[PDB]
RNA sequence: GUGGGAGAGGGUGGUGGAAUUCCCGGAGUAGCGGUGAAAUGCGCAGAUACCGGGAGGAACGCCGAUGGCGAAGGCAGCCACCUGGUCCACCCGUGACGCUGAGGCGCGAAAGCGUGGGGAGCAAACCGGAUUAGAUACCCGGGUAGUCCACGCCCUAAACGAUGCGCGCUAGGUCUCUGGGUCUCCUGGGGGCCGAAGCUAACGCGUUAAGCGCGCCGCCUGGGGAGUACGGCCGCAAGGC
């Protein structure tokens, strides 16, 4: 049920649009590269859908990764 | 004539001659495009999350520019011949969307 | 694209009077003026058609309201025709 | 002879066989073993106790060369994997990391029909 | 018209990473693969597994959804350019300029055809291995056209909501997309579920009508024969109407 925190409840004011802020766009990263779902991170459809386009111009850019390595499994 | 950023990220192992000419390349084809500078951020080096042409890390460069739409990815070419300058990305400039607010 | 200058351009050389932006004859130059604009978009590119189609309602739109004026006052027609170069 | 006492584990395991590679912290492998390196010929070799065998044999492999310290790296799901990693986890062989590096692609290339119905 | 809005809507160019295959090198040894179980196959000319580098083609993981867009087919990495549709607010302009639509014309998944190119993966036909009473199959190892691209044809479908288009009227509750506003909520457009009246043979439909009405087009008149024959038109052919 992701009753663990929502990554907009944990966070304060901050640009959706921005791609080259990385140290906020990590947080809206899980374990590995990936997208954190809707019920992670508690936006909106569109506030999601902005941050979709973004983190994959900062993963372009070379700042997020587009895939990492699970630890401690 | 519209407003657009910027984003070159180039080699950090290169010295302060080789920057100082890669920057004059970047900046007389600015010019030579018709590409009005408005302001610009150089963040130096920085941890790449992913090795981009075997390197680690990337010198970054941001400039925020206006300039004719038609020419545009004919600027992009020209910035893409340097073997030093290995990502080019021109975004069209748009108004922050704050969240959380 | 289309710009605000073009367009209030068009509107007030096509202006009945000052403050019109809705007669007939402004209607079929801002029609005429896409359309212009659309064959020239549609000579290269000439793979979309998605526009083509956008281009033959434009073209519909435009013959419907010169028809109307047709049948009200056939002198402003001409007249319309003769300053936009219509109909070949 | 190399005297290595620290390398890295690769864990390949599959429905049909389960196979260790153990190499240096460069990639380069040392010893290696799998169901078919053990007696196991035909389907036993995609079995967890065939996956544990192969494990604790190539395990007992890199004991020549010295090496104490381990870091696993599991790639496939197959039956077995689990198996070979608690194989390895108490086999003298100190393991200090285990991640799980299986290949996932970004939808690049058609599979064959038996994993169809997908993308 | 003015001012705003959202979108995988379309076309062109450029560009990103993961993965598969192949090549080069390093390291390394007795098998890998595959199945209910096996064999063909590949491996001492050193494979599989591992690391690094290179090439190439194709498709875009998470986001991602019961979501969005489009007239339908259909559209999913990213950036730029060109471009279509659409919604809302202001009540501003024209002053019935509207609806439908036989023909005509254009678009039209996949497969297929022509020319040229490309060809990693997949894979009709086919070459084999198994299975079986037999296996011209399901299973396994290979593999051509093709899938891809450019241009030109082909007009098919479970082209599906099995529901033509437009307008008006007729209880609501709830979920959601997207605006606007006095932003508990109201209002507008779109996508779902449950349901008033009502309809239906029933299932079910029910402000996204299959309800109540109106306008216009298409089509049906028992099944097989048969979407066959003949004729015509179109098509290089396959064939289509
Ligand atoms: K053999
Ligand atoms: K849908
Ligand atoms: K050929
Ligand atoms: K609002
Ligand atoms: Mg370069
Ligand atoms: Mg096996
Ligand atoms: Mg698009
Ligand atoms: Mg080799
Ligand atoms: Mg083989
Ligand atoms: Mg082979
Ligand atoms: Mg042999
Ligand atoms: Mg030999
Ligand atoms: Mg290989
Ligand atoms: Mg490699
Ligand atoms: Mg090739
Ligand atoms: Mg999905
Ligand atoms: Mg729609
Ligand atoms: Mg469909
Ligand atoms: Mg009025
Ligand atoms: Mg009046
Ligand atoms: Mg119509
Ligand atoms: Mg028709
Ligand atoms: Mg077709
Ligand atoms: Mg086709
Ligand atoms: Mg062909
Ligand atoms: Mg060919
Ligand atoms: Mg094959
Ligand atoms: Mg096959
Ligand atoms: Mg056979
Ligand atoms: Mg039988
Ligand atoms: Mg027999
Ligand atoms: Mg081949
Ligand atoms: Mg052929
Ligand atoms: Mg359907
Ligand atoms: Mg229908
Ligand atoms: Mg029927
Ligand atoms: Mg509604
Ligand atoms: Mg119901
Ligand atoms: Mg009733
Ligand atoms: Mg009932
Ligand atoms: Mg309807
Ligand atoms: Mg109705
Ligand atoms: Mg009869
Ligand atoms: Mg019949
Ligand atoms: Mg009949
Ligand atoms: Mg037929
Ligand atoms: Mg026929
Ligand atoms: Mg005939
Ligand atoms: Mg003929
Ligand atoms: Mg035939
Ligand atoms: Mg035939």
């Amino acid at each position: 049920p992701s009753r663990k925190a929502k990554v907009k409840a944990t966070l304060g004011e901050f640009d959706l649009r921005d791609y080259r802020n990385v140290e906020v766009l990590k947080r809206f990263l899980s374990e590995t590269g990936k997208i954190l779902p809707r019920r992670r991170t508690g936006l909106s459809a569109k506030e999601q859908r902005i941050l979709a386009k973004t983190i994959k111009r900062a993963r372009i850019l070379g700042l997020l990764p587009f895939t990492e390595k699970l630890v401690r499994k | 004539m519209r407003r657009y950023e910027v984003n070159i990220v180039l080699n950090p192992n290169l010295d302060q001659s080789q920057l100082a000419l890669e920057k004059e390349i970047i900046q007389r084809a600015l010019e030579n495009y018709g590409a009005r500078v408005e302001k610009v951020e150089e963040l130096g080096l920085r941890r790449l999350a992913y090795p981009i042409a075997k390197d680690p890390q990337g010198y970054f460069l941001w400039y925020q520019v206006e300039m004719p739409e038609d020419r545009v990815n004919d600027l992009a070419r020209e910035l893409r011949i340097r073997d030093n300058v290995r990502r080019v990305m021109v975004v069209k400039s748009q108004e922050p969307f704050l969240a959380n607010a | 694209p289309i710009t605000k200058e073009e367009k209030q351009k068009v509107i007030q050389e096509f202006a009945r009077f000052p403050g019109d932006t809705g007669s007939t004859e402004v209607q079929v130059a801002l029609l005429t003026l896409r359309i212009n604009r659309l064959s020239e978009h549609l000579k290269v590119h000439k793979k979309d058609h998605h526009s083509h189609r956008g281009l033959l309602m434009m073209v519909g739109q435009r013959r419907r309201l010169l028809r109307y004026l047709q049948r009200e006052d056939p002198e402003r027609y001409r007249a319309l025709i003769e300053k936009l170069g219509i109909r070949g | 002879k190399r005297q290595v006492a620290s390398g890295r584990a690769y864990i390949h395991a599959s429905y049909n066989n389960t196979i260790v590679t153990i190499t240096d912290p460069d990639g380069n492998p040392i010893t290696w073993s799998s169901g078919g390196v053990i007696g196991y010929k035909g389907s036993r070799k995609g079995t967890p106790y065939a996956a544990q065998l192969a494990a604790l044999d190539a395990a007992k492999k890199a004991m020549a060369y010295g090496m104490q310290s381990v870091d696993v790296i599991v790639r496939g799901t197959g039956a077995g994997r689990e198996q070979a990693i608690r194989a390895l986890q108490a086999s003298g062989l100190q393991v200090k990391s285990i991640v799980d590096d299986t290949p996932v692609p970004h939808n690049g290339c058609r599979p064959k029909k038996k994993f169809r119905k997908a993308s």
